[PDB]
């Protein structure tokens, strides 16, 4: 049978992140 | 004429070194997990299509397809890459700083690992453009370039000098052509180097 | 006799080049990315013990072992591997592309990195088959092999050559001893190498 | 106290995906 | 004086092996996937702050920010790193195995891959403890050192010789100053080497 | 809108993982 | 002039009988355990506020409101009613069959349960319409009503009758006024009654 | 002849008591909340349509059906009810208590709150067996019964009495026919009453 | 002397009326749907038990017990009542409104519905506190009481009255005894009823 | 802390449910 | 576009849950 | 095999639900 399509996460930066 | 050992081993170890600072040694303010990110809204639609099913305890459960992120995600076996409809799409990136570019990186996987026998869903023509804010609908011309499908799979292309450099921190990439694939074009690897703003 | 510095540097880079790819420069028609896949229901067991318990805030959630799936995907870190119970197994793959089978490879990690001080869980004695169709119970023999303890971490091995060549999009691996652990045996990557059909 | 097992997620292609 | 091809090729081929086993040819018995763990009620509260969020279909899902268990995982791409409040820290580890500790390994990014073009977020003076259980409060002092910014990525630290060298299974890190980031200190990996206990 | 903080799954070993 | 004991147990037995039929003893076509829907888009928003935290493990994870589909949905005990911003609103919903409709039923608490001791939110004048399809910005009009403060908990209204009846399985419920509350209006239960088409 | 005031009240009002406790005041074993359970690998399949889609954010989620586990809870609004394919079909529960059954009850929506403005879906010929443990294939009549369209929406029937009553906690309902629906029958509720076993 | 048939069905409309308004026709400040909570860090601890076990595909998932919120949501079927751990146990509710209180209500199942033939799980001696705020350790008696099981269902209780009659938003019920299980206690339904503040 | 708002789940019916 | 069909949980009663 | 307790959903109230 068919399921559905896996939205794609999403991933945005409110600030830079520790490097 | 001739090289020591000792002079041979140096010359290994520094192209050893090379190699693991990302094979470049350059910064890539587009890098995800140091600070870039895709603006989503502004990238072309995926190639949709019916190809991988995941499963849990034997029932179909959902579709699965590569997202534009993975464009800015180091990994490029086979695969490993985004796909678009067609030979013309766009991907919009903010940088993990504001800075003046100097250069872009691109790579696709070489003929010599692929499942299918060819390359032809590489990108062939593209520009790179500057965005000041992310409404605007029509940046700045960094540079356009060809990647070459009979070059090395990593190869990097210089930004457009001009008397007044201005710096941003949202560029476009935009694809005009790939190698002839009848169906889709596929991003394995989009990269951005430059001089950070004081 | 002696080399120059220019010589020195080319073979430098040539190695490095195959080294990046996938160490072989030869497409794998099983890695997961480019279209391989398991057939689950053609497996052996997995390895089932109570290991590796995965929480969230503090209370116990679910386990965890690796699946066959990561027998076709590239990371060979110590525990990267897929564990069945005892010392005779199989696998069953589905490859990205029907092809002439010519060559496979197997990897495991060397003694040096085993946190355990062996590689008694590497599979030894071997054989490979191709199959028809995912129903089909005794395949062809495509090749019978040893991986050898004392060799390097990848090892290639040969098909057989017939005057007919027959082509197939699956096969089996068939494992029938490890170097002598008595509990189970693991396996790191196997990849199939060929032609494709036109 | 002890949790069921993680089965394992399964993937199936129905053509090959793109490279 | 001088080498031939056939010598500069087995130069380059063995320093391409050492690269290919985990850089250093030596157990890391803190490695995650191996059998190490991170005791998580033992370390410092994580670096808080709303940095990076994860939506869904549109909606703030959850924010994101890297863990402990990153430390003991092999991927060093700049902000794969955990990351704690101010210049002093500590993290606890279980190993994979009972072992005299004979060295230990950290490595940060190259300040040439920086995206803020600098590592002053790099640790500065740490030492190494061994505690007999996971609520021994005070362990053993195995060395005290520096990681120096004006060095290597990698950087191997011996640990303390005595006369009656104790086994341990858990090994405490502790950071006493970094390089002079103002707000966190991030830790990209950290191994543990030695001999293990018949 | 804010949603919450992830809490970062966590992993033990009951015993040592086959390698 | 007085009853027997026979007929005062036949009266309340058959009051407890129409009683057990969802108090009227009539279909619902709005219902959505029988078949009826609501047509989300076509709805307006819902008073959205932070007041109900739903935690797990002690975390925040996420806030709770009544939607729209609680109106064809039978329990009404106090606040398990929908509710939008202000004094006019409107809600559309799908019927499980194509009927002639004849009257409509509206719920609210009565103000003897309402723990802020009125029923000021509850629907004051409305109007009910049919629509021919899913995208009719102007349906008929079916009858305009008053739900008054001073009945009883239920209340039943009466469509117009027109020379030729048009049959509809659409309906929207129009709320013009409240009874005072300031911030918003509350709906407890919508039913619609009539005739199946053949 | 006639009642007084008083006698009327005391009538309503233990009518209304016996109303309130589940409309029986008979304890029912098969309740699930009370310890009742629905053995799943004995039931007939559930009939299979595309009819109820739940989405989130917009996007087909997954279909709704009504599982064997309804008939054990008291909701029976229209569509709260298990449907299985065709005019045969059965249902294998295990009870709260081991007991002697003495009595079942059956219910189904009245024809009056239909929205299909029949009960065709009703049972109609049935019967009921006690099973010693979960793998008998073959039970112990109980009793062979018919609910009746043209009777009450509650219909109790009584188990045959034999001169050694052996006690069970597991019964299977077996339906042989129904009031003509082509496509599925409809069960809203089955009890079992009876007597403790000591 | 007699009532006439008008007269009997208004004393029924009447009685059906008071029992469609939550059996009291008085509001409930501690209800779950109008604003009543289980402050919970101050219960006492649930009966834990491996009784109910969620399935999905076959496999174990997770354990069921009911929480102290049911304790404020009105089914009272069988088992839908929480459990605490012996004969002496305590709940804290805070109100939907900050009141005078004047009176309390429990509700437990008769014995003729309960499936292991007794109610010794209900709660016997009782009383009921007012706090000032969440973190008050001893809050003011506003009654002491006993629950009789020999009585009907739903049993009302009268508050002490003072000469100052303090407000208060939190109540705590400390339940002292029961009626004879010895391994838990059950409570069905706790209500608060009294006069909002102005 | 705030977390997000819990969307309506929606219900449709392709076609009618068993009555 | 076509989703899954949500197996039925399922309960079971390993002792008698409190009454 | 066994799995672990679901924990109880808990719900707290910023401020009074509409009624
Ligand atoms: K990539
Ligand atoms: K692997
Ligand atoms: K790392
Ligand atoms: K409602
Ligand atoms: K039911
Ligand atoms: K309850």
């Amino acid at each position: 049978s068919p399921p559905p399509t896996w939205p794609h996460l999403q991933l945005c930066y409110l600030q830079p992140p520790p490097v | 004429g001739g090289i020591t050992e000792a002079q041979a081993r140096a010359i290994v170890n520094s192209a050893l070194k090379l190699y693991s600072q990302d094979k470049t040694g350059m910064v890539d303010f587009a890098l995800e997990s140091g600070g870039g990110s895709i603006l989503s809204t502004r990238c072309s639609e995926t190639y949709e299509t019916k190809t991988a099913l995941m499963s849990l305890f034997g029932i179909p459960l959902w579709y699965f397809s590569q997202s534009p992120r993975v464009v800015i995600q180091p990994d490029i076996y086979p695969g490993n890459c985004w796909a678009f409809k067609g030979s013309q799409g766009y991907l919009v990136v903010r940088l993990s700083m504001m800075i003046h570019p100097a250069a872009f990186t691109l790579e696709h996987i070489p003929k010599t690992l692929s499942p299918t026998g060819n390359i032809s869903s590489a990108p062939k023509d593209f520009a790179v453009y500057g965005l000041e804010n992310e409404y605007q609908e029509e940046g700045q011309l960094l540079g356009q370039f060809t990647y070459d499908q009979d070059g090395e799979s990593l190869q990097m292309f210089q930004a457009l000098k001009r008397p007044d450099d201005t710096a941003f921190q949202i560029v476009e990439l935009r694809i005009f052509s790939n190698w002839g694939h009848p169906e889709y074009t596929c991003l394995y690897r989009f990269r951005v180097h430059g001089e950070p703003v004081k």
